[PDB]
């Protein structure tokens, strides 16, 4: 998961994108 | 992506407001 990634630092679009179909 | 880095479901709700119809894959697996 990249999730956490928006729990501690700028949270962006890519990470949600690169984990789905 | 919203205005401060607050951590919860609310970018699971963002992945509802980008991908929407498919559900999500997501990594590790089995």
């Amino acid at each position: 998961g990249i999730v956490e990634q928006c729990c501690a630092s700028v949270c962006s679009l890519y990470q949600l994108e690169n984990y789905c179909n | 992506f919203v205005n401060q880095h607050l951590c919860g479901s609310h970018l699971v709700e963002a992945l509802y407001l980008v991908c929407g119809e498919r559900g999500f894959f997501y990594t590790p697996k089995a």
